[PDB]
């Protein structure tokens, strides 16, 4: 009985510590997945500008050959 | 002094309790950001191939055009 | 719950890879052609 | 800072200056008609005079400066930067004075929906929400714009954006008390959480949320809704939810305020509740 | 009957040390990775924007030209 | 709405203006030889039209206005524009007609991969698949695509998504289809992966069902391909699957129902089932005898 | 090495080409003209040169053909490839002398400021607080660095960035400036902090930063901002943060080395400190008297 | 199937009028001078060859193909094209037979390297590295490209990709019999690890291999080692890696076999090992 509790106590402890290590780690999870998130919509946002930009460019450049 | 234990013993279950529910609140929610990023995700990328193929057409053709 | 969220974020790692390439080889053609053009069609007169 | 100012007037100065071509629209211009690219150049100048103004820290200088160029440069020609234009001096009318930003937001929103473009629209309809919210105390419109933006999204398969927007219009509600919309919103969302494995574990909030909401309004079919709930999703019941549910709606039969105070002061007990379910909870549990 | 109490406080202890374990392993390598993807749109980035001002300046100086000819 | 009547009044009239815009370009052509901006331009009109129609709340009609344009424009020799207009209106018509963007998926399919870009044609397969299955009640077809989509994928080495392709054929056919094809895919995606850096600990798992099914087959069959999975993967020895599946053979040997339905029971009372080993338990159990 | 012994050869070889493309350079500007393209193939050529030193490991002469390339390229009325160009150069220069990279990065900061874009110059403000604080033992220059880039995030409506680089700018500024900055700049941050779902259960650590700060300042206002921080922030009062400081200030005005010792030790037998908590906690103890 | 057959004719008569399109292209190029349209439209005809080859899973020929464009194209005095069909050609060379794949896939690496191109150029190297490991045997070139991809990653200030390549190049040495550089390249990145936020807690992995590789030697410095990893890492002794290490130490001081065999299974039963370790284990007990 001596031995089971003792080594139900170390067990334990570790459970403290390892949950306790985990929680930290996945509040770093959330906090660099927000981020990458943000920045990812940025990047979007910016691709879809570049996007319509660039087609409206060939359009008047090809425009313009025509009227050439 | 076993009792004593036997109530630290409970003590420690309702933490543990508590940490791991709170891991598994913002787990879902992790979930569904990932969800949401991997949705962006596939749109600028097929945003990202139609200006590719425009642009390869569009210089082609206006490269043609010069000769 | 992660054994769930590591495939997908191996995937969303892994198509980035193709995306970036892609889009390397897009702005070093676009840069490549389009210095080009402008020289020919200004040097020409 | 002050050499900041001192750009700053010297913007003011290149904004001077700018009068000075349009003066010379006004009079020069007759022989010099084919200079567009003159009046392009201006719009250029008032766009990076007010980008001296927005480094100068004056907000409302900078975003009258940006809506002056946007205005300058819809001359029926290069639509889209009129339109980004006209969203900068949003931003900049965002901190100091946003009313004239509401405004302008508006005129980039038909921009865009004339153009064709959805996901913009969308976006700045859920900016305008917004800042009505944080600024302004109406939420009607902020509702309405956000189911707006939720139904530009829906169109085009971006299921997840509407979701959202619907599940904060769902709150507002209950919060609003308009329970039939709330519990609409809850159920259609917790249904299709279940539909995929990724979010098949949310299902029990959205479950929750909405027996609240039926439990609210008719107190007799608070029981068929949450036995309903259960047998659609048969992991519900277990779910601390539905228990703490049935506990309080059992409770109630009886009027013993000590039963379901206990009940919600052991609820509190293991994790802090949130100002909308406490607020629910002490309105509802007086009558 | 403490023998079954052992033999739940065995397989309690086992399968926590094992599963624990599992975790602490497994995250440490996807969240490592993360910053790679995260320099990687980085990069995408810089090109990007490289690339928009690129087209912006060809386009409008191929307008001014093709104005200056006619 | 006033917003929606009047879009849908001036989608029918813009309609009306591109219809006889064409008209009198097919006359042009012949009267004045103007080239081909008339076309253009026809086109560019009939898109205009049909995304405002699409905006209208009406989508049936912006899909054909759509395809129209598409069809129109590959006229002029253009083929991917064309081709992500078809697309476009094959995804209008998902909520509207089911069959016509069936076809011009198929076709945006062809002409893509003509190209030479195959992961768009794998991406297009899985739509298809997906479309299928989820509102027409049928597999095989799907089943069809899903391998074609994986093929397409393997092609350029991008091996998780045709993995993903691959299991789920194979989870589909064991629920349906024979489970060789099951078995076979299942014992394949498990031994490839006791060196994943990330799935070092689920080849359990895809080797259990895939005992499951051999189980599913016949008993001897069962207990070899549970040894075989034993020695293969010594992990697999220590797992509660194991345990379990060891004492269900050892059960349905001696010809004792209550054992199965104890074991089983067990199982689902501390870990929930799946859907999948539910029906295979029940199918096993109805042929205890 | 052959590699590395033919590429410094031919590294040699274009700085020949690159001296008889500057000699016509200079030719061509005096005795001719419309060099203005022949600069420009020597900017190309130039350039060129610069790339393969970076390639050949000869990062001290990438990094001065690189900035000769740009200052050669200023005189072309173009501003962005002289940007980059200078970009490069500090990125060549980052190892080995790092000095003039500095110097770089600020003309580069300048042309950006000067364009307009802003994330850029405080993305490189940040690169240039980092390198200084890391390679030159000077602080006041980073903090004065970082400011300006929390100011550049802020006004951009980058609030998370901001929030980073204030609270580092706090956090050092602690260790050798007065404390009341480190204050304001922790509580502003709880504050926003416990509003957002995000870090309201972190903002604790901060709120104990700033008490601790008090601490080491002084006992009374330590304890009223400690009370102020739990009265606004109720869940504060179970932290074992608001457990410990209240033992250490019971301690400290009791002076009594034996129980502070103690307690110091019972929290850092669980966990771990660190090395600014410790050196705060030595600080406040030569001060006990 | 028939789809496959059908893509196999239809290619084999676009080959036939492949030849037949070079060669009268060349003739009336000579005969006539008409510009080299007509050898662009046969390098797009190989390209479009080469990817219904690909289609009709030949893959063998496709590559073939491939290298037929990028060579004409490159003859043609453009380079990008013909990098993308080299490449393309060593993917499609990988399976089967990848010798030439990694022939092409050097060319391009000789190309990108020639235009001044940094991160292709060591994904590429990585790329063959990994090549060589899964195909052939000579282990040597892979740490050579390892090594390359490493230089240029660093370089370019990609900390994270030069890491991974010096983490796999120390696990290859220290499997070939080679501690010096493991050591050096596990202490490197253990140390580099020190105050990274996230890797911190990843930094001790690396100081226990580096340990154990550095006790392969002798004794008294894997003490001193381990010891000095402790006070550089004060916490290091809280994960039983210490434990571990020192019981070890002691059981070969005192020749205690049975209980380092001992050690080791309990060990292997809390946490499975791998070959590499294992293998290092054993190699340990045999002295």
């Amino acid at each position: 009985a001596l031995s089971e509790i003792e080594t139900r106590h170390s067990e334990i402890i570790k459970l403290e510590n390892s949950i306790r290590e985990l929680h930290d780690m996945f509040m770093d999870m959330a906090m660099l997945v927000e981020s990458q998130g943000e920045m990812i919509d940025r990047i979007e946002y910016n691709v879809e500008h570049a996007v319509d930009y660039v087609e409206r460019a060939v359009s008047d450049t090809k425009k313009a050959v025509k009227y050439q | 002094r076993a009792d004593q234990l036997a109530d630290e013993s409970l003590e420690s279950t309702r933490r543990m309790l508590q940490l791991v529910e709170e891991s598994k609140d913002a787990g879902i929610r992790t979930l569904v950001m990932l969800d949401e990023q991997g949705e962006q995700l596939e749109r600028i990328e097929e945003g990202m191939d139609q200006i590719n193929k425009d642009m390869k057409e569009a210089e082609k053709n206006l490269t043609d055009l010069g000769k | 719950m992660f054994m769930d969220m590591a495939m997908l974020v191996e995937s969303q790692g892994e198509m980035i890879d193709r995306i970036e390439y892609n889009v390397e080889h897009a702005v070093d053609y676009v840069e490549r052609a389009v210095s080009d053009t402008k020289k020919a069609v200004k040097y020409q007169s | 800072g002050m050499d900041t100012s001192g750009k700053q007037a010297e913007a003011m100065a290149l904004l001077a200056e700018a009068e000075r071509k349009v003066k010379n629209s006004q009079s020069f211009f007759s022989g010099l008609f084919g200079g567009s690219s003159k009046i392009e150049e201006a719009c250029e100048i008032y766009a990076r005079a007010a980008n001296m103004f927005k480094m100068a820290k004056n907000w409302s200088a900078a975003g009258n400066a940006f809506c002056q160029a946007a205005q300058l440069h819809l001359q029926l020609q290069s639509k889209h930067d009129a339109a980004t234009c006209f969203v900068d001096a949003g931003n900049a009318f965002k901190k100091a004075d946003p009313q004239e930003a509401i405004n302008c937001l508006m005129r980039a929103i038909e921009i865009y929906t004339d153009m064709g473009r959805f996901t913009i629209a969308a976006k700045h309809h859920i900016s305008i929400a917004e800042i009505y919210e944080t600024e302004l105390v109406d939420v009607e419109k902020a509702i309405a714009h956000y189911e707006q933006s939720a139904d530009y999204y829906k169109g085009e398969e971006s299921n997840s954006s509407a979701n959202k927007c619907l599940l904060k219009v769902a709150g507002y509600a209950a919060q609003l008390e308009q329970y039939q919309k709330a519990i609409d919103i809850y159920e259609q969302v917790g249904t299709s959480a279940m539909d995929s494995p990724l979010l098949k574990y949310s299902a029990k909030d959205y479950f929750f949320k909405a027996a609240l909401c039926h439990f609210c309004i008719d107190m007799l079919n608070a029981k068929l809704a949450v036995q309903k709930y259960e047998e659609l999703f048969p992991a519900f019941s277990d779910s601390r939810e539905c228990k703490l549910m049935k506990k309080l709606l059992e409770a109630h039969e009886e009027q013993n305020v000590d039963s379901y105070t206990e009940s919600v002061k052991e609820y509190d007990s293991i994790s802090r509740l949130d100002q909308w379910l406490t607020t629910m909870l002490l309105r509802i549990k007086k009558t």
